């Protein structure tokens, strides 16, 4: 479920509307993401996130 | 409860404390705060839509929405408008204060 | 010689997994026939420098077979009973084919790489994002006339008004718990043993042709009531916003939709939908 | 009007309409389980069950 | 059905009742006021 | 889900997948896949029927039956008559899409 | 319960309007008749299979 973000769509919110809570739902999206929360949280255009299935 | 300024840092507690309690609801927009996406008003949607009728009653609905989430020790009266300058409409948020 | 080795490699191990139905003792055979067989392409493979971008692919086209060849022997020795299969002695066999065959795609891993799984199914931050606009219902020139809204607080609220369900009746039930133990020689005494269920019944009628108001050249909809029954399914209680009294109504899940919808068209539409909903409060702290 | 088919996929359907039966009312009930359980000093919990 | 959604789910039957009536010599009806009804069947 | 292209074998996923899955439908008649006898829609037997009041709420009466079946990422909306030339009637076979 | 075909009938299709189901319904009726799966599957217009009962 690889999602492509926009230069100001952030990391909660976007894993809030794609699994529906937050808790357990973060850190499950940074740990199966490599050199992810390197990146500055207000997201540049072009990364993409691999959401991963039961956060 | 005791709690702290928004502005200037001072800690200010009683019933100072409650109306920037308000003003933190009314004006996030939801999704803004972090690690709590069901937090604020939309308000900021409403902003910039025609003054009709049910613009009214749709922001005395969802006033009332977002203060019965957050604010527990504030029931809410009513939210009346009561003038409008060019795009400045100003509302008189009155309740009656609980808890 | 793995041109020779492999492909006579997988021959044995088709043998392997398919003579071995409803006997045990022609397995062995052909897999011993394999270990000793595909360890001469796992040696033979220890040392080539990418000699095609043809002639490994074939030892991918390989190496896929002889993959589910593993599958295919493994799951045919499973059937059998344990006893029988130790006094055979393949348990300690079949895994030396997960020792020579992973050394084996190890050793064309190394001498061609895999593809990288590349990605189709990237979609942009949308498909998965609510339209956090209003609706047009909300910006309508009609006082709503009750507010249903849920705990997700992203999702669209429902406005009663002229234009979408428009009830004039309002039931409110609201028991208090006080529950009786009979006393022998008095009167029974009365304890407060709880708040009890407080419930709201709406009635109405949706005509889904009267245009809306001020002929907006757009109808009263037949999704109009169908929106409740989604708005309903959400296993989600709701806030009741009306405009007259109190106005933070407490959260309120919706228990049932019946509508009588009768006058049809000839497709089946209706042009009356007599509802009536029926919510309970829920008890939040 | 309406139209009744099966789960066999080739039984011939049937067909409202009016030369068939041609209905004119539709009762449509739909209840949403919700269960109270009663807490001694408050209201009753709702569950959606 | 024709008008809203069109792919209404699975749905069961459960009861036929007609009541025939105004008869003819041979029993046969010239009304047949029935009411069907119907519950969702909850498939996957 | 990502499948392959039914002509030039290409493996095409999002929504050119959904248009071809919806045309398997309504082209297959039923019996005719192998092992799958429940399988396509009644759309072949409409074929060469006249085009009366009838027979269109007879194919979308079918069409929801054949795409409720094997289509459950797509709720039907409507079908309808668009146009009439010698025998080629045109269906704008329209559809939300869920899942 | 023996039937005739025609030039078009076809196997899967028979056992199904014959049974009602095919899990198990193919190869049982491959397993009651001598020669059957010899021909080929588009039938000709005139060879026999007796249906067994109990699929």
């Amino acid at each position: 479920t690889t999602c492509r973000t926009a230069d100001g769509d952030m990391l909660d919110s976007l894993c809030y509307h794609v699994y529906g809570h937050l808790l357990g739902c973060v850190e499950a999206t940074l740990d199966a993401n490599p050199g992810l929360a390197d990146e500055q949280q207000p997201f540049r255009a072009g990364l993409l996130i691999s959401f991963p299935d039961m956060p | 409860m005791i709690g702290m300024d928004r502005r200037s840092g001072l800690p200010l507690s009683g019933l100072a404390h409650l109306k920037q309690s308000v003003e933190d609801i009314l004006t996030t927009p939801l999704g803004s705060r972090r690690m709590r996406p069901e937090y604020g008003s939309k308000l900021r949607r409403m902003v910039d839509m025609p003054v009709s009728e049910g613009w009214k009653s749709a922001v005395q609905a969802e006033v009332a929405r977002s203060l019965g989430r957050w604010e527990p020790r504030i029931g809410l009266s009513a939210v009346r408008v009561v003038a409008v300058v060019d795009g400045r409409v100003d509302l008189l948020l009155s309740g009656v204060f609980e808890g | 010689a793995y041109l020779e080795q492999l492909q006579a490699g997988l021959r044995y191990l088709g043998r392997a997994g398919e003579s071995g139905r409803k006997s045990l003792d022609k397995v062995v055979a052909p897999v011993n026939g394999a270990i000793s067989e595909i360890r001469g392409a796992a040696a033979e493979l220890e040392n080539l420098p990418g000699v095609s971008p043809e002639m490994a692919a074939r030892l991918q086209r390989a190496m896929r077979g002889i993959g589910q060849a593993q599958g295919k022997v493994n799951r045919v020795v499973s059937t059998y009973d344990r006893a029988s299969r130790a006094l055979l002695g393949i348990d300690e066999r079949l895994d030396a084919l997960k020792v020579q065959v992973n050394s084996a795609a190890q050793a064309v891993g190394k001498v061609a790489g895999d593809i990288s799984p590349t990605l189709a199914g990237v979609l942009p931050s949308w498909l998965l994002a609510p339209s956090a606009t209003p609706p047009s219902e909300a910006a309508a020139s009609l006082p709503h006339l009750l507010v249903l809204q849920p705990l997700t607080a992203n999702a669209q609220p429902f406005y009663f008004n002229l234009n979408t369900a428009a009830f004039d009746a309002l039931q409110r039930n609201s028991a208090y718990n006080w529950s009786g133990q009979v006393r022998l020689g008095r009167r029974p005494a009365l304890q407060s043993v709880g708040m009890g269920e407080e419930s709201i019944l709406l009635k109405g009628a949706v005509f889904p042709l009267r245009r809306q108001v001020g002929n907006q050249e757009k109808v009263v909809g037949l999704e109009q009531l169908e929106a409740l029954r989604r708005l309903a399914e959400r296993r989600e209680p709701l806030i009741l916003s009306s405009g007259y009294g109190e106005v933070q109504m407490g959260l309120w899940c919706l228990v049932r939709i019946s509508e009588n919808q009768s006058a049809l068209l000839g497709n089946g539409a209706p042009r009356k939908q007599t509802f009536d909903l029926e919510f309970k409060r829920y008890g939040d702290d």
